[PDB]
């Protein structure tokens, strides 16, 4: 899959038309596994704390990608960034000029999850959500942990399985209310949000 | 509107991007 062509050819039309975009097998088996190993490596540290709101049953940690031993995570973020900036101007009307750090989040199992919410209800500047799923051979039927999105204007449901090496894009605003149904198995994911310049200016005001 | 105000903390810093 040509990196920069995938954007204009799939992610851009998919996101504009339907509002959600999924890219399976983004990097490959060995890459994804190196990411997972680095993540669980971080998981043994014990530096994970409870997730925060602007209910949610995950423990997370922020990664900038510049940390030693997180080289592969940084590689991922560099890819996502290259894609975004390459898209810039084409995604809806957005002009993306920033992003958050990476949120490495873990659901312990035990049925905890994230109640129905919206990532940017108040217009804080976040216009796109990216989530990288690295959970290998995840059996949703028994493991739950499904991401259910309720698209605005569409009658159908959007059910995302946290499959390993899966990349997820969607509008962060009120167009995509989502929830993480109870997870009965360890559920790891890496997130990052992308900021629109103008809306970002509005939030300061 | 099926939204809720229970948004994930956007975090602490923002990273410059593209320009
Ligand atoms: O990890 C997922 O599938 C969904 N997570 C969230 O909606 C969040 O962290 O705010
Ligand atoms: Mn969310």
């Amino acid at each position: 899959l040509p990196a920069l062509k995938l954007a204009l050819e799939y992610i851009v039309p998919a996101m504009n038309k339907h509002g959600i975009c999924v890219v399976d097998d983004f990097l490959g088996k060995e890459t994804g596994q190196q990411i997972g190993d680095e993540v669980r490596a971080l998981h043994d540290t014990g530096k994970f704390t409870d997730g925060q709101l602007v209910i949610r049953g995950d423990k997370i940690t922020w990664i900038e990608g510049k940390e030693p031993g997180c080289e592969t995570i940084g590689l991922l973020m560099s890819s996502m960034d290259d894609l975004i900036c390459h898209c810039n101007g084409k995604l809806g009307s957005y002009k993306i000029n920033g992003r958050t750090k990476a949120m490495v989040a873990c659901y312990p199992g035990n049925g905890t999850g994230y109640v129905r919410h919206c990532d940017n209800p108040n217009g804080d500047g976040r216009c796109v959500t990216c989530i990288y799923y690295l959970n290998k051979d995840w059996d949703a039927k028994v493991s739950g942990g499904i991401l259910r999105i309720f698209p605005e204007g569409k009658a159908q449901f959007a059910d995302i399985e946290p499959k390993f090496d899966r990349l997820l894009f969607f509008w962060s605003d009120r167009r995509n209310p989502h929830e993480v149904q109870p997870a009965y198995a360890t559920r790891y994911a890496i997130t990052v949000w992308y900021f629109d310049a103008d809306e970002r200016a509005a939030a300061k005001v | 509107d099926a939204c809720t105000l229970l948004a994930p903390a956007a975090g602490d810093t923002i990273i410059s991007l593209c320009f």
